[PDB]
């Protein structure tokens, strides 16, 4: 009845909802006065209502924003106040009319930036898969280190025998530390990240600068650290070949280039 | 491989020639270690994998110590897909008695979004049927192109330049969200194409852009690259009609680099000269809710009597709907004149 | 007095005439709502009024475009509304004050395009010589081709002897089929052009695609022409040194490349 | 990170390996850690900024 | 006090001033409706007002400019009617409320524009030093000239023995004719500039386009030159090696190339 409700010139009652999803958490919002209940889902009603801008589609990533205008306190937007989240929340809208059961998917895609410009109201632009294709695709170089992020797809290292579980000690403004990583050589921890649990299957995670003893320096600072949460922390490759080996003898996969080349030529001017 | 040119240059009395044994390594996922390779350089030597690399050792020249540069031919489209090709079937198209083995366009734009080396879009994404029913076409029409990475661009640039060769639009669907591609051909019925009338669901039109005649090219000269040779060809597309009309001669120049082949070229050039000088006509008219289903390359039929326009078939272009607010949906059309002749 | 007019601070009446132009066809229109006539030529009032934005020049063809204003049934505009006309249709601008029978050149130029925003008025947009300087002007390959439209200045072919003027049999959505020029070989025709008569000393001109047998193919479908109509078909010309000899023997002044040189340098690197 | 991603910066001007990665840190930091900006209007007290 | 009655919220008494130097010569402004004393200096009040649009300050020096209206009777501005002065007129901008003793500088910068778009105003665009970097910075090439404008730093020549007071003997519309530079052989005084006082210790410069006998011919017409001033000019170096030592003796500072080399390259073809 959806689309003979569309086609109705006198049974117009548009609705559009709104479900921001993140792993296993999800965020359900409508534009109407009263919650909405569909799939067994209720879409929570916001005080002062939530509204778009409207939906373009012209081929361009740059110019194809959708816009999402809502009160400061909302609950999902809350999270980037401080710092952005380290997954992308996914975004699908849904249109419905009041009183009928079926709802038709219109929009799909990820926050893109949220900024609060007045203390009532908030503004989230959205973005689609279609802009990231701006950036470069080369992801190639001669070079005599690994070119390659430890854990990712090419080094094909599994990275969990590696795992550790801490609790830290202390934590400051920039350096946290702990007297179990105080047992490792130093640098061991170096390009390594820290990941642990926000809320229910979601960790957020955050890069080392350095690990010297037992204090590790994290990159950004340490703010959102739970001093007392538990921790998971890797380590970190530095790419070179010996480096590569001797720690986790994955040299068959290393994708650096030591010693093949770094200028001869074959029309060059004089071999010696 | 025994490579055996002792003589090329002419040998001792001339300058030498090329004889040696080449290995090549093309970085499987199980290549190993070549024990020469590693034996002659020494030291900590990986396995080299996953870019394909040769071993070359003899003779190089002789009487000169000046080596001349090479030229080295290599075709390339299978050992690429990782570990699982999609589609195989129709992924080489053959041209010129087996001589070039050319590769289907929609399989190219397939690796770039869901290769793991490019992009890594997980393969759930895209529309298996509309990327199927494209490479079929494709195949059919033997329209392949071959292409080299070595601009360091952005995906957007690359993506453009093929849609531009092969005449296709690629776009993230609304409704279910995968990616979406639909080719430009005159490969529909009138029928069940929809129509749109100001009691059927048009709100206004506005632009009209009836263009003009007397202007647009009459001579048009297409410049492509062969792949056996690799040297620079071109071909020349001439409008008898138009040029007689024109007082003086005009003339553009168009780069397919991707057309490995004159025929090919010809049969893109004379798309692109009867797009140009058929004088389309674009519409920009204004929709109520029975035009939300469409997407972008979709074409429809509009009708307007008090315009004193006929049932015309158009094709979508921007897209601009607003559902909640000012409740307006506008759309900018273009006339259907797009069409890729097989000869 | 039609400068003195102008300088005349009491007898302002201005009045702009515009002249359509194609061959032997003219239309004559008015911005006043009564008729004029000059030069023994009657300038028609159009209901509604038609009007324009202004005349631009700033040495800029992109900026420099004239507009015309006027309603959605006015004939000369009415052409374009299936399909472009072949040649372009010339406009040339006077300006006079009622009452008085000399008048000003002010605006010359072509139709550059039409449009239709509203059932109730047209846009004609109209440029200026100038523009079709943006074009390139290399018109120079060195290819195996011709690189020469049949019948141009430089081809220097006299197609008259090759016309054929012939009724079609039977005419098709894009086929349109013909039982005389079935006794040419097959692609005899490909790559020549149909031209018949509109209206008066004017034709319009379509390219052929493919010619096989009976059927000629014709490039963006067969709509707007004649069932009984008289047409007059010209050949067309493949571009390859023998088929210009064999067929046109007018290989003196091909301009193709054939057997000079597809790649040797004289400064390579081996001969052999 | 679902597929890989990678970008491309020259820093010519730099003449020991250490130093780059010493700036491509930062350059890294700057544009993973999702910097919040704002646009603030204040009165005469930030005049001297 | 000035800051404290900025932070004040009841004693806000802006005031705005305005102070164009010229060496020797200074002009003061005020936007209120009576003069202010400061550090001395009194400012005058304009019949209509003067002010400004704002300060921005975005590091784009193209955007950053600073705007002031004024009456087309301003003194300060009226000297570009006829002609640009040679020197620039710095700008210096003060803040002060009425009542205090103290001021703040806020913008400092030189003339960049001036226009007079209605009788009864004039703007003003004003530039600061930050413009001054969008020209290029080669300024070197290996040429047979000298490729230094004579008297400069890179001269080393001093051109204070070859100055010549005069007085003209007749002034024509082009050209200005003296007896005096009658007596040196043609071409003496090409690319030489004649400087004259304008008012207190700043003078105008004009360049010479030729000289020839008695007449010199002057860029940009003789307009703006006193007929019975006191006159001051120089000669000029047409930059030939042979000029530099015959005339100046200054073959040592020569910054041209004569014949150290046109062409040959150490990697070419054939020597011989
Ligand atoms: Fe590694
Ligand atoms: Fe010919
Ligand atoms: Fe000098």
């Amino acid at each position: 009845s959806f689309n003979s409700r569309e086609s109705s010139l006198a049974d117009g009652q548009p609705v559009r909802l709104y479900q921001f999803s993140r792993g296993a958490i999800r965020w359900s919002y409508n534009s109407s006065d009263r919650d909405i209940t569909y799939q067994n889902q209720i879409f929570r009603t916001v005080p002062g209502g939530i509204t778009d801008n409207g939906i373009i589609c012209s081929g361009d990533p740059q110019s194809d924003q959708f816009v999402i205008t809502a009160p400061a306190d909302l609950d999902v937007a809350l999270l980037y106040k401080t710092r952005s989240p380290s997954d992308a929340i996914d975004l699908v809208v849904y249109d419905m009319h009041y009183g009928d059961a079926e709802a038709a998917v219109s929009w799909v895609g990820q926050i893109g930036d949220v900024d609060w410009p007045t203390v009532d109201s908030c503004r989230i632009t959205c973005v689609s898969e279609d802009e990231l294709m701006d950036q470069p695709g080369l992801t190639d170089t001669y070079c005599r280190t690994c070119t390659a992020i430890v854990g990712d797809h090419r080094c094909k290292v599994n990275l969990v025998p590696y795992r550790v579980t801490l609790t830290p000690q202390s934590v400051s403004a920039w350096v946290i530390s702990s007297g179990v990583v105080a047992g490792y050589a130093d640098g061991w921890f170096t390009g390594g990240y820290v990941e642990w649990q926000v809320d229910g299957d979601n960790y957020d995670r955050r890069f080392i600068e350095q690990h010297a003893g037992a204090d590790l320096h994290i990159l950004g600072g340490t703010e959102g650290i739970p001093a007392g949460g538990q921790l998971r922390v890797y380590p970190g490759c530095d790419g070179l070949a010996q480096t590569c080996d001797d720690k986790f003898s994955n040299l068959p996969n290393f994708r650096g280039f030591n010693a093949m080349q770094g200028k001869s030529p074959f029309d060059g001017d004089q071999v010696w | 491989v025994r490579i055996n040119a002792p003589e090329l240059f002419g040998g001792d009395k001339g300058e030498g020639g090329l004889d040696g044994t080449l290995d090549v390594l093309f970085g499987e996922e199980d290549q190993g270690v070549l024990p020469r390779l590693a034996a002659m350089l020494g030291g900590l030597v990986p396995a080299f994998r996953g870019v394909t690399t040769c071993f070359y050792s003899g003779l190089v020249t002789s009487v000169n110590p000046y080596p001349k540069k090479w030229e080295i031919l290599r075709r390339g489209g299978n050992r690429l897909w990782d570990g699982n090709p999609w589609y195989p079937e129709k992924q080489f198209v053959w041209l010129a008695d087996g001589q070039i083995k050319a590769m289907n366009p929609a399989h190219i734009l397939y690796l770039v979004y869901t290769g793991r080396d490019f992009r890594g879009l997980a393969r759930t994404r895209m529309d298996e049927a509309s990327w199927r029913a494209a490479a079929d076409t494709l195949y059919a029409e033997g329209f392949g192109l071959c292409f080299e990475w070595t601009r360091s661009d952005s995906f957007k640039n690359f993506c453009e330049t093929v849609k531009s060769h092969i005449g296709a639009e690629v776009y993230p669907n609304r409704q279910t969200g995968q990616i979406s591609i639909r080719l430009l051909r005159d490969d529909y019925n009138v029928a069940d194409l929809p129509l749109f009338d100001e009691d059927s669901g048009l709100l206004e039109i506005t632009q009209e852009k009836t263009g003009s005649t007397s202007l647009a090219p009459s001579q048009l000269i297409v410049k492509y690259i062969d792949q056996i040779d690799g040297a620079q060809r071109q071909i020349i597309v001439n409008n008898n009609a138009v040029a007689a009309s024109q007082g003086r001669r005009s003339s553009e120049e168009i780069e397919f680099l991707g057309v490995p082949t004159g025929e090919l070229a010809g049969r893109v050039g004379e798309r692109e000269m009867r797009l140009k000088t058929t004088g389309l006509k674009r519409y920009k008219g204004v929709f109520d809710r029975r035009a939300r289903s469409l997407n972008p390359g979709q074409p429809f039929l509009i009708r307007s009597t008090p315009r004193g326009i006929p049932e015309t078939v158009v094709r979508v272009g921007r897209i601009e709907d607003n559902f909640l607010g000012d409740g307006k949906i506008t759309l900018t059309v273009v006339q259907d004149q797009f069409n890729l002749p097989a000869t």
